[PDB]
RNA sequence: AGGACCGAACCGACUAAUGUUGAAAAAUUAGCGGAUGACUUGUGGCUGGGGGUGAAAGGCCAAUCAAACCGGGAGAUAGCU
RNA sequence: ACACAGGUGGUCAGGUAGAGAAUACCAAGGCGCUUGAGAGAACUCGGGUGAAGGAACUAGGCAAAAUGGUGCCGUAACUUC
RNA sequence: AAUUCCUUGUCGGGUAAGUUCCGACCUGCACGAAUGGCGUAAUGAUGGCCAGGCUGUCUCCACCCGAGACUCAGUGAAAU
RNA sequence: CGAUGUCGGCUCAUCACAUCCUGGGGCUGAAGUAGGUCCCAAGGGUAUGGCUGUUCGCCAUUUAAAGUGGUACGCGAGCUGGGUUUAGAACGUCGUGAGACAGUUCGGUCCCUAUCUGCCGUGGGCGCUGGAGAACUGAGGGGGGCUGCUCCUAGUACGAGAGGACCGGAGUGGACGCAUCACUGGUGUUCGGGUUGUCAUGCCAAUGGCACUGCCCGGUAGCUAAAUGCGGAAGAGAUAAGUGCUGAAAGCAUCUAAGCACGAAACUUGCCCCGAGAUGAGUUCUCCCUGACCCUUUAAGGGUCCUGAAGGAACGUUGAAGACGACGACGUUGAUAGGCCGGGUGUGUAAGCGCAGCGAUGCGUUGAGCUAACCGGUACUAAUGAACCGUGAGGCUUAACCU
């Protein structure tokens, strides 16, 4: 359940540690963004020498929420934090090369095959 | 809304209701019949009749429980020495509500609540 | 096609083999027994009038018991009436089981909703509350404005205001029927139907398909 | 009700082992990726148990790849396959929600020897 | 929040049309003492459904 | 030592809510400032209306002040309603 | 103006904890505030808790929430030291 | 600028975006030297801006506890 | 002018169409995609933020689209009071001055218990022509109507390529709405436990009172949303713009004059809800009452005695029904409520005793004890025998049938 002004941790080696969601894409008056959802973000904190720079505006895909995701048995998978992987604005492919922490089965598609390829654990 | 709930608020807070039903249960055990309002009598059945079912098994623990509920050793003694074996065969329903009209000060519907094995 | 009169037993879930939990609403459907067949020559329309359940003999009235005695059937707890399609007929003392829904796939369930009592416009009509701070004087959940200035000295009909909420007939459409257990008179529909537990339900086959 | 209980007892699983909160459990669930059912393992500490018969559930917390992961299994679901008590623990609560801010040495629980 | 014309005694009577009291329909009679009481209430002497439930 | 510090009594009155035919013709509740000093308080006294007093707001002078109140000139005058 | 949640100077100063005349619970002593009884709608008042997010509210972080003690370590620009 | 109309002046910083803020420029409509000029540590229930923490402020409200509101009995107003 | 509160925001809205999106078309200097322009069309929908008192505007990022206006520039007896526009103070400027400036700057009391109309709900009365209990029809009224993206068709048509479809089908979403509590959660001052201070129960132990429920930790039912089910339609009819067919007037031509066909999210239906006070008061089914007499002003007349039906109402136990009424269940031939038994759930191994330890404490008895609203049972208590209301065959006139 990610909205605007929500801070997120960064799950890749793109160079950011802490980003802020500025827009939940895909629909008018759209309140929230779960996992697998694309969010336009800005960067609030970065490493000194990264691919990205503090104040850049780009997209990101949410991969972990503290609210969690439900499975068709009724089960739910919660995380302790909110994490996103940065994307390009246009090509919408991931920028980093090494994914940190687990991801979920809702992520897998033709679109995020790279992320499920690089994740150390897929729940 | 009040769906499937229980317990009357009686325009009192929770500690006042608990101390009022503790006093009224002790007065009913003491005199075996009292005259109070019909709502207080109906909510008192849910206090007194568990004390008698507790009093059917005279243990030290149950004496301590009845003391934590009543805070009167005279009431706990009358419960386990008299009303226990008096009601040892009744499957609940140890008391009786008798509506007795209307209070002169506020037109409140009054009732006599008494124990069954009194007379 | 006609429907049947059941009763909301409660909700549960059906675990499939595939790991899917289907939230179902158990609807017991006893033998609906017909009490009257209405037709065009006497009544102007084609329908049946059914009854279900049982009733206390000291409480069923002489008009009602004579109405069941003419059909020659046990008194049930009510009387409902279902319009007939063409080429469809039933006898008077006929019993109708839940095997009628044996090969349907979606139903529409009509029930009487829960009584919310006198409800405000936040709950009833989903109005926004006003500001809980920033100066608000006694106006946190009020409906705000209700009209305009002098042009129609009057509030319009159907203005959304507070009042009785619930306790009324609603129909949920296109519910997937999961299981039809004729032996213990059940009907498991996917999802949540209106009504409280133990209330009467009208299950008809889905008209929108 | 009796009808509900009859519908639920025919769906329950007869082999659910006895586990308490604070027990380190290992749950083997079914994973359908592509078309091949495999059996993924999940192992952590039971922080909560909710007993509702068929609707019974339990919560497992583990620290995976630095991140803390809670997962609420439905007990009588067929998508779980095995439940194994690896290490039983000694706590004096029913629900260990305080472990969500304890890490490392602070989040230890002693062994419930019997 | 206040009127602009004086309401009539006709409107006053029509508003008081529903303020009438309902008299008690019938007093139940005790079977032993033969005195009248409210149905489901004890008598004044302390009888109810025959027995003397309380002295006085 | 201190027109020093924190903070009750005490003095004051910054903010919000209530109340606004009030509990109250200015208050209550929760917070707030000073609190050994140019402090505060009791009792008694003095200054009188174009006058007093005023760390000065035209503030206060008995719920009344860009000139108090009471009585009188006085039935002022009113091309106004 | 009231049997009015206001105002009113001095004196006495028990116990446990506590720096304390704060605060909590009590003693001596004195009260339960001169309409009650029910019910447990909207709405208002005064409070309690809240998923995920955390000022995006708003004129404005108003109000709430939060901080809060003792001891020790340690403590910047600037400075009238 | 507590002074600048034109003006949201221009440039820079800060922000994803800043008519406000800070630093500069000077083209000072219409600053300016005891109706004081420019600085200034400390102080301020002072004005403007920013950040951390915090949170029902809000997204979007939900439930609960009490006093009213509602019903009964008694007394019994008011503006108009 | 013996008072019509004047910006902006909030909350509710509602209408117009000169239509922003979606829908249907015509022309194109329309290859396709994407556009330009005009016509028809108002069913639904129609951003969040930064700055600023702002409306506006600029900017950031969205979206199918971020419509234009009316409504006392809608809405202060609905909120706010930042701006404007009171009294205090200051700057610049003007004036000798008091003072002044659509110049700026800091601060600065927003009342009303709703009589009527109106509206949202909910009842009482009477009526509908004997009374009563039910089930209906449906005159009419209201609700609802949004849309993206992907895939297939098909890299097909088109095109030199680049690119890239119509039509048609399937899936998955966003916003909104209805319902529900099985799941995930919230609350759960009526459940369990821990703990601080103090007081008390003679004391120990164990408990209880107060301290915001003392502070906390969990949590039943219930209510809930953030949770999960469903919906928007398809179809038909008549059409708008428009497209035509045949065909003259006007030997041709011509969509029109006669005649016929197609045609849109608009219209009427189809879907949902109310609904016979629809006084035009409807329909069906069932039940109940089949006594004597007096009267004068003899008539839809008045009265006496006997009779008291079907049913209802009242009372009581009450409810996932409810402001009160109302509605629903039940009243001994009884599970309506409480209690009780058993179970479940929650909390988390009670007290007492024994052992170990100097002791705090730990261990055994012990997953113990307690356990609200839950589930299945059970007449133990309370739901009284009655009494009350309601009557006694139900107008006239024709018509037709049967005697
Ligand atoms: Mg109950
Ligand atoms: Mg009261
Ligand atoms: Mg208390
Ligand atoms: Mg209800
Ligand atoms: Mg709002
Ligand atoms: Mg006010
Ligand atoms: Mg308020
Ligand atoms: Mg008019
Ligand atoms: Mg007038
Ligand atoms: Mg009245
Ligand atoms: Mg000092
Ligand atoms: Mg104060
Ligand atoms: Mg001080
Ligand atoms: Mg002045
Ligand atoms: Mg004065
Ligand atoms: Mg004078
Ligand atoms: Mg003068
Ligand atoms: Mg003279
Ligand atoms: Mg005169
Ligand atoms: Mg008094
Ligand atoms: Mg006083
Ligand atoms: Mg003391
Ligand atoms: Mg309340
Ligand atoms: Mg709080
Ligand atoms: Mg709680
Ligand atoms: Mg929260
Ligand atoms: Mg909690
Ligand atoms: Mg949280
Ligand atoms: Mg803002
Ligand atoms: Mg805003
Ligand atoms: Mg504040
Ligand atoms: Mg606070
Ligand atoms: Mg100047
Ligand atoms: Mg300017
Ligand atoms: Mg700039
Ligand atoms: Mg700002
Ligand atoms: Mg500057
Ligand atoms: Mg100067
Ligand atoms: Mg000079
Ligand atoms: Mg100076
Ligand atoms: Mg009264
Ligand atoms: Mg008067
Ligand atoms: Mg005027
Ligand atoms: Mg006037
Ligand atoms: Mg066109
Ligand atoms: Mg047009
Ligand atoms: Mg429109
Ligand atoms: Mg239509
Ligand atoms: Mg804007
Ligand atoms: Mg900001
Ligand atoms: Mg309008
Ligand atoms: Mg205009
Ligand atoms: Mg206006
Ligand atoms: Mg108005
Ligand atoms: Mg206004
Ligand atoms: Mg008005
Ligand atoms: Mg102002
Ligand atoms: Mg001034
Ligand atoms: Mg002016
Ligand atoms: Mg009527
Ligand atoms: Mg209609
Ligand atoms: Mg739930
Ligand atoms: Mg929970
Ligand atoms: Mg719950
Ligand atoms: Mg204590
Ligand atoms: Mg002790
Ligand atoms: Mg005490
Ligand atoms: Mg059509
Ligand atoms: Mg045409
Ligand atoms: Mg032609
Ligand atoms: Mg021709
Ligand atoms: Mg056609
Ligand atoms: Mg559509
Ligand atoms: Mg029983
Ligand atoms: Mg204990
Ligand atoms: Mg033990
Ligand atoms: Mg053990
Ligand atoms: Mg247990
Ligand atoms: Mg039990
Ligand atoms: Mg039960």
């Amino acid at each position: 359940m990610i909205q605007e002004q929500t801070m997120l941790n960064v799950a890749d080696n793109s160079g950011a540690r802490r980003v802020m969601c500025i827009k939940v894409l895909g629909g008018s008056h759209r309140r929230y963004a779960g996992v697998g959802d694309i969010i336009k973000i800005t960067i609030k904190e970065a490493i000194p020498r990264g691919k990205v720079k503090k104040g850049d505006v780009l997209k990101a895909v949410v991969v972990r929420t503290k609210k969690g995701v439900r499975r068709p048995d009724g089960s739910v998978i919660r995380f302790d934090g909110n994490a996103c992987v940065l994307l390009n604005n246009n090509s919408e492919q991931p920028i980093g090369t090494r994914i940190f922490g687990p991801v979920t089965r809702e992520l897998r598609s033709e679109k995020f095959m790279k992320i499920i390829s690089l994740a150390p654990e897929v729940l | 809304m009040r769906h499937r709930k229980s317990g009357r608020q009686l325009n009192r807070n929770s500690s006042h209701r608990q101390a009022m039903f503790r006093n009224m249960a002790g007065s009913l055990v003491r005199h075996e019949i009292i005259k109070t309002t019909l709502p207080k009598a109906k909510e008192l059945r849910r206090v007194v009749e568990p004390l008698i079912t507790l009093a059917k098994t005279d243990s030290v623990a149950n004496r301590r429980l009845a003391f934590a509920r009543t805070r009167d050793n005279e009431i706990v003694a009358k419960l386990f020495n008299e009303l226990g074996p008096r009601f040892a065969s009744r499957a609940g329903g140890y008391t009786r509500i008798l509506k007795c009209g209307f209070r002169a000060g506020d037109n409140a519907p009054m009732a006599y609540i008494e124990l069954v094995d009194r007379s | 096609m006609i429907g049947l009169v059941g009763k909301k037993v409660g909700m549960t879930r059906i675990f499939t083999e595939d790991g899917v939990s289907i939230p179902v609403t158990v609807i017991e459907v006893e033998a609906n027994r017909v009490t009257q067949v209405k037709d065009l020559a006497n009544d102007g329309y084609r329908a049946i009038q059914v009854t279900t359940g049982a009733k206390k003999a000291n409480r069923v009235t002489k008009p009602e018991a004579g109405h069941f005695a003419k059909a020659g059937v046990e008194a049930g707890r009510g009387l409902w009436e279902f319009r007939l399609a063409e080429g469809e007929e039933f006898t008077v003392g006929q019993s109708i089981s839940v095997e009628l829904f044996a090969d349907v796939k979606k139903v529409d369930v009509t029930g009487t909703s829960k009584g919310k009592g006198f409800a405000g416009t936040v709950k009833r009509w989903n109005f926004r509350t006003q500001d809980a701070t920033h100066g608000n004087s006694l106006s946190h959940r009020v409906p705000g404005s209700i009209g305009q200035n002098q042009t129609p000295g009057k509030v319009f009909k159907g203005k959304k205001m507070a009042g009785q909420m619930g306790n009324e007939r609603v129909t949920v459409q296109s519910l997937d029927v999961v299981r039809v257990d004729a032996e213990r008179n059940l009907l498991l529909v996917k999802g949540a139907v209106p009504g409280a537990t133990g209330s009467d339900l009208i299950v008809k086959p889905a008209v929108k398909a | 009700s009796n009808i509900i209980k009859q519908l639920e007892q025919e769906q329950m699983k007869q082999d659910v082992p006895s586990f308490r909160p604070g027990d380190t459990v290992e749950v083997k669930v079914w994973v359908v990726e592509g078309s091949k059912k495999r059996l993924q393992a999940f192992e952590g500490v039971v922080i909560a148990i909710r007993n509702r018969g068929l609707h019974s559930a339990f919560t497992v917390r583990k620290i995976s790849n630095g991140e803390g992961v809670e997962r609420v299994f439905q007990t009588h679901s067929p998508v779980v396959d095995s439940i194994s008590v690896k290490r039983r623990g000694a706590v004096r609560k029913a629900k260990l929600y305080y472990l969500r801010e304890r890490t490392g040495k602070a989040a230890r629980i002693k062994e419930r020897l019997n | 929040a206040v009127q602009q014309n004086k309401p009539t005694r006709s409107k006053r009577g029509m508003r008081r049309s529903h303020d009438a009291l309902t008299a008690v329909t019938s007093l139940s009679v005790d079977k032993t003492s033969g005195e009248k009481h409210l149905r489901h209430h004890i008598t004044a002497d302390g009888y109810y459904r025959g027995r003397k439930v309380i002295a006085k």
